[PDB]
């Protein structure tokens, strides 16, 4: 047991007799005049420990008793923790326990595709088996629809589960993703974390942490691919800034932490492959300014492997998912590991779009008839490229209609092939819109 | 013509332009942080 | 009992008190009250909600054993109160047993309920691009005199929902030109104004929003709709400042305490829409933040950016161009969209946004007139009498059939024959004789909330009729061609 | 001697005791986590930790070594991953040597060198011609994220097949694990150290992870042999450095980092030298890489390493993204060596083309003779693109350009240089093996080689 000596806003002092002192980490205890969780952060001497609350510290006085659990902050694991609600501390919001600090595997030791079903994904920005994908998106144009879909596909066919982590989210966001994913059916073989701006940033720092070690144990003992959906990651860089400043660390470039690079480096690292089996983390990462040379983002960028860039323009369209083309990349695009001819279709497609989109200028003022019979042509393969692009989604039948569609690799590389090539000129624009299969192609020729 | 091509080359300049601008305004924006907050955190420390 | 060590700037140590709770109120023996913030090993650092010219060292300070809390109720409606809850208009006193803290915990994940319920501003730039909707948080934001404010008043107009004005950091006359149009307008009887002006001490500036949130609370849990308006949220992130660096707390980005975040997220979350379990009230919220030279990068503006449902950004440029109010297009967003929306108003402007963002992109190419086909054209001609449509007048807040009716006009190109210049002063006088003659368009719009075949070819006549009447000012007139 | 532990925070530790403790001395901690004395106070001793601190607290007791800051170093590193300490992490058993060196040396004198006369053939054709790299050079390798640094040097070290020394800050685990396989894929890594700080791990070895890896490298280098050490990245050092200097509050200066950040990169590549015949006559050359943020070469850090280096290879994102892999910037890219770190073969063929190709890019942006240059360089720049993990040796890389240079490619289409390039090679390394084998022994191209080589285009380019 201890006393608390010194409190100013999240950050409390506490007493303890001489030789039985917390570690460093370990979750503190302490009743409100509600339960306050303490977590220790640095040894200031005389047995005196400086702790960060993890809530707001409103009610507290000196004196009051302070217990020590003797492990850090514990959070719930198992299947149990799938369709329900926690927050940072691990307890339930809809009404074994192990610790969310640990150190990743070693390098040597961590093994050296992941097939989404999707075309534009597969094709253009193939997803990474551990790796770290980042879904730009304006303002309500298709995020929690892209991940709700990655969930039931990734979840049906591979069998896996999902785990999001509101990282500083709305609280009113929190509610519509829940009744989406109920609506949905997809809360089953969903676990959610949430910490929003709300709670200090003590909660926001930690509730990556919690998510995280959920995901971990289902990576590690079930044997799976698991996901790991985390909105927004940056607001813990911005989370350790703030905490930074009030222990009283002399701040960094752009006021930022000194430990900024650390921090991230601890989190990212653990999002990782292991020989087992993998976890793939689709993050939402936020730029201030508009400047990806901030440390913050600047810093992010080293630990991602893909980017989705979603466009409103191609959303006006009527382009479903509307990932921008051109704009979205992948790492691993190369002949080595994916082979030569995905590579030479990939960047094919891309030649075509790029030159299609050159020409948007010329041809909103003259049009079609001044451009060349080559030009015309390839014109004309864009606009079915671009429509074929677009796929029904397994997610989206409310939407819709019709049900979702799932297209191998195979099928993906074999299609493009003959589009390039222009086997299919003599198909109808309307024949390559919201179609998974070469067959579902044809079929729809004839109708029309 | 020969203004497509005139005109062309200007817009390809000023897109070369404002990414430099852009740059150089990021530079300043990030220093200016840093160098108020480094001043300030100075004369903190000053005192205890 | 405790005695005061050091005293000055709005600060007083104090020795004794020894089990003080933390943000506890404190009795000066002048009749003063402050606030226990820092609890430190052998001194109570403690902020002076007052003037602080008659507290010294060795004066006597008293607990009160209470958690800031401030008085609520019906009475406050029509009143003007300090953070304390202390009338100044001076008008009687306030009689209201019913109570509330001034720190308490926003309503919870299952405590919630989706935003499909719209608030009304009565401005067609808002309404239209970027809707509010009850439960909602949209931040008004950009430089000074760029009508931030303005919004903020004819907004509480249209509601003629119970309105709460907080002041923070304003002058004394600036409040009582905001009373004053209240009154002309009749709105201050549904309208509580919560003042804290720049006299005052850095406390009040900092109390002042969570006051106000703790008054509009009250009708929330009742199951009542409420409107509160933070004018503005820079100037109280300011006292803030002063306090944490007068206390000694380490200092950040632009000399800003660490919880500087912490301070608009409690606030601004508070507000939200309950569930039907809990009744079903609201309480929407406007936050302000004054930006310098359109500096949205910077780091206050950013915080509350990052935790409000969109923003309104307004610009100098605009304002000064003509374009009033200067609401952004491009910049400005609504996190809810649609769902804050009546479906007579979602289907006019639904692709009002998609023309307007072609013709900033054709723009370039208006000058050079006939030098273009006809489609990219008839979108300048079509994209600039939009904008006209958009300008509205200060202190003037349209009806929602009303506004329906006018992009309507736009978006199908009924003002393509009429001159420019001429569209706000067709758009006055076309509402004024639907008003007169053709109510039933309104009405119709009223209830169903769409509109009709049977209105769509209605209007089409009452347009064409009126074209024929309306005299031109500008040259000769143009009906149809 | 013993001591007691009476603050503790953010890795670092104050000491109450070891009265006789010497400066930058080991200390070892009761968990078995090491630290390192850097500040010895009136009445305590401020100690950085060189691991986690998580179960490090007041009143813990910590005890001397009675050795300052060193590293064991041998033959037994070689095809072992280790981390700045010099424990092996990859788990293939304990690193059996007896032999230890100090991790803060001074560096050779002006009289203990000698002028760098040796080439290290990286195996790539951009480097090898226009920015070559001799032994005991300092080279280095600076550019944005994905513009292939990390490959340039990959490449340098299987293209030794000279010991070598990968020396891993602020990395990725997965990529450290990328780079160990792709040198066991090449056979690469028997001659190959790894000194590993990743991200995970505190910012005390990230700021060791260069130190020990030039300790390592120093050994052979005082014995008479040849070294390439390779630090990936200075960038993120320079970062984790910051993070110690601002827990300590030490006062910021420009871009929030300390006053001896540039002496912090100084001593390091220093260190990196072509000693003289009387000390041997070893050398080390160094490979730093700084990551610039949207090709910004006058950020602070960038500046400090570029004035320290012996040249720079400038890689741009442009380019890269254009399809010339490296993408190497010419105009900007320098070799301050030059041709003393380049055979009489390279020197003769390669002497003008670095300029050649800098007349090329002006005039690009932008006649008979100018058009035949435009010609000329397009296909040269064909040349110089070069696939992955594919180092060349230096007699094909002479014949290549020679071939380019000369004007043989003219005839053929500029797509099918590349193919042009690949089948040429094979067919002399089948049939005409004397001239590549003349180049290897004598470094130098003959008048009859050259009409030889001549010769064998001609009769090629027929069958093509
Ligand atoms: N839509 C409008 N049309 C015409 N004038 C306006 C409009 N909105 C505001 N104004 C005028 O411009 C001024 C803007 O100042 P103010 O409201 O103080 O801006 P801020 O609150 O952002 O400083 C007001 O005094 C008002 O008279
Ligand atoms: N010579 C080359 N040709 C083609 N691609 C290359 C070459 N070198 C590197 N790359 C590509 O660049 C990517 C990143 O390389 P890397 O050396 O890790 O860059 P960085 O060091 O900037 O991260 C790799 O995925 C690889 O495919
Ligand atoms: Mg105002
Ligand atoms: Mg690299």
């Amino acid at each position: 047991a201890g006393r608390v000596v010194r409190i100013t806003g999240p950050v409390v002092d506490v007493e303890f007799p001489r030789g039985s002192v917390p570690e460093l980490f370990n979750a503190l205890h302490a009743e409100i005049t509600k339960t306050l969780t303490l977590e220790v952060a640095q040894h200031l001497g005389d047995s005196l420990v400086r702790c960060i609350s993890m809530q707001p510290t409103d009610g507290l006085v000196r004196g009051v008793e302070v217990t020590d659990t003797g492990a850090s902050i514990s959070v719930p694991v198992g299947d149990g923790v799938k369709g329900h609600v926690f927050n940072a501390l691990g307890d339930c919001l809809d009404d074994e326990h192990w610790s969310i600090h640990r150190k990743p595997p070693a390098f040597s030791d961590l093994e050296p595709m992941l097939e989404t079903g999707l075309k534009v994904v597969d094709l253009l920005t193939p997803y990474v088996r551990g790796g770290k994908i980042a879904l730009f998106g304006g303002a309500g144009v298709g995020k929690t629809v892209l991940i709700q879909e990655m969930i039931n596909r990734i979840a049906r066919n591979f069998g896996g589960t999902s785990v999001f982590a509101g990282v500083g989210e709305r609280t009113r966001e929190g509610n519509d993703l829940w009744v989406e994913l109920a609506d949905a059916n997809v809360l089953k073989d969903t676990a959610l974390v949430f910490g929003q701006m709300d709670e200090p940033p003590g909660t926001r720092m930690r509730v990556a942490l919690s998510a995280l070690t959920m995901a971990e144990f289902f990576r590690d003992e079930q044997g799976q691919d698991v996901l790991l959906f985390i909105d927004n990651i940056f607001r813990f860089t911005q989370a350790g800034s703030e905490v930074s400043t009030l222990l009283g660390r002399m701040p960094s470039a752009v006021g930022y932490q000194p430990t900024l690079a650390d921090e991230m480096g601890e989190l990212q690292e653990r999002i990782t492959s292991t020989r087992g089996r993998s976890i793939t983390s689709m993050q939402a990462v936020y730029v201030p300014a508009d400047d990806y040379t901030d440390p913050a983002p600047a810093t992010t960028f080293a630990h991602l492997d893909a980017t989705t860039e979603l466009s409103r323009a191609v959303f006006s369209k009527g382009i479903f998912p509307a990932v921008d083309p051109l704009a979205s990349s992948s790492t691993i695009l190369d002949p080595a590991i994916v082979g030569d001819e995905h590579y030479r279709v990939a960047q094919e497609v891309i030649r075509i779009l790029q030159r299609y989109k050159d020409l948007q200028d010329i041809i909103a003022i003259l049009g079609i008839d001044e451009l060349s019979e080559e030009d015309k042509q390839l014109v004309n393969r864009a606009r079915r490229i671009e429509r074929f692009l677009s796929q029904n989604m397994m997610a989206a039948e409310q939407f819709t209609g019709q049900p979702g569609s799932t297209v191998p690799l195979k099928e993906t590389i074999e299609a493009f092939d003959k589009l390039t090539k222009g086997e299919f000129d003599h198909l109808p624009e309307q024949a390559f819109f919201l179609i998974g299969g070469l067959d579902d192609l044809a079929k729809k020729a004839e109708s029309l | 013509a020969s203004r497509r091509r005139a005109m062309k080359s200007a817009t390809d300049n000023a897109d070369d332009l404002i990414k430099a601008l852009t740059l150089a305004a990021n530079r300043e924006r990030q220093a200016q942080i840093t160098q108020e907050i480094s001043e300030i955190v100075g004369g903190a420390n000053a005192l205890a | 009992i405790g005695t005061v060590i050091d005293a000055g700037d709005g600060i007083a140590h104090v020795e004794g008190l020894p089990s003080v709770m933390t943000q506890e109120l404190l009795e000066f023996p002048g009749g003063v009250l402050g606030v226990a913030l820092n609890l430190d090993e052998h001194s109570v650092g403690a902020v002076i909600l007052g003037e602080f010219e008659k507290i010294e060292e060795g004066q006597q300070v008293k607990r009160t054993g209470e958690v800031l809390s401030v008085p609520v109720g019906d009475a406050f409606l029509g009143r003007v109160v300090n953070p304390l809850g202390q009338p100044i208009d001076g008008q009687g006193d306030i009689a209201a047993e019913t109570r509330r803290a001034l720190e308490l915990q926003a309503p919870s994940v299952v405590q919630r309920q989706s935003v499909s319920e719209p608030l009304q501003t009565g401005i067609k730039a808002i309404d239209a691009m970027t809707p509010i909707g009850r439960g909602q948080r949209q931040l008004i934001i950009g430089d000074r005199k760029t009508g931030k404010t303005a919004v903020c008043v004819d907004t509480i107009l249209n509601q003629r929902v119970r309105c709460v004005y907080v002041a923070i950091g304003q002058k004394g006359t600036t409040i009582a030109s905001v009373k004053r149009a209240l009154e002309e307008g009749g709105a201050m009887e549904y309208t509580t104004i919560v003042a804290a002006p720049a006299s005052d001490a850095a406390g009040f500036k900092w109390l002042a929003p969570y006051t106000g949130s703790a008054i509009g609370q009250h009708w929330m849990y009742n199951g009542k709709h409420v409107l509160i308006v933070f004018d503005d949220l820079s100037k109280q992130a300011d006292a803030y400042r002063a306090i944490s660096l007068l206390l000694r707390r380490p200092p950040g980005r632009e000399a800003f305490p660490g919880d500087v975040f912490y301070l608009h997220s409690r606030l601004l979350e508070r507000c939200a829409k309950l569930s039907d379990e809990l009744g079903g009230g609201s309480m929407t919220g406007l936050p302000i933040i004054e930006t310098k030279a359109n500096d949205i990068s910077a780091f206050i503006p950013t915080n509350v950016i990052s935790i409000t449902d969109g923003q309104c950004f307004l610009e100098s440029d605009l304002f000064n161009q003509g374009v009033r109010p200067a609401i952004n297009v491009g910049v400005s967003v609504s996190r809810v969209g649609g769902a804050a929306q009546i479906k007579a108003m979602k289907e006019v402007a639904g692709s009002l946004r998609l023309d307007l963002s072609q013709y900033r992109e054709l723009e370039a190419f208006a000058a050079f007139a006939s030098d273009l086909d006809a489609a990219s054209k008839a979108q300048l001609d079509r994209g600039a009498r939009l904008v006209e449509l958009l300008k509205q007048p200060q202190y003037s807040p349209l009806a929602v059939e009303e506004q329906v009716v006018a992009i309507f006009l736009g978006t199908q190109g009924h003002l393509d024959s009429v001159p420019v210049e001429d569209v706000q002063r067709f758009e006055s006088e076309l509402l004024e004789h639907v008003k007169a003659s053709h109510s039933d368009i309104f009405d119709g719009i009223r209830e169903t909330k769409k509109l009709s075949e049977e209105a769509e070819e209605k209007l089409v006549s009452v347009i064409n009729e009126f074209k024929k009447g309306f005299x031109x000012x500008x040259x000769x007139x143009x009906x149809x061609x």
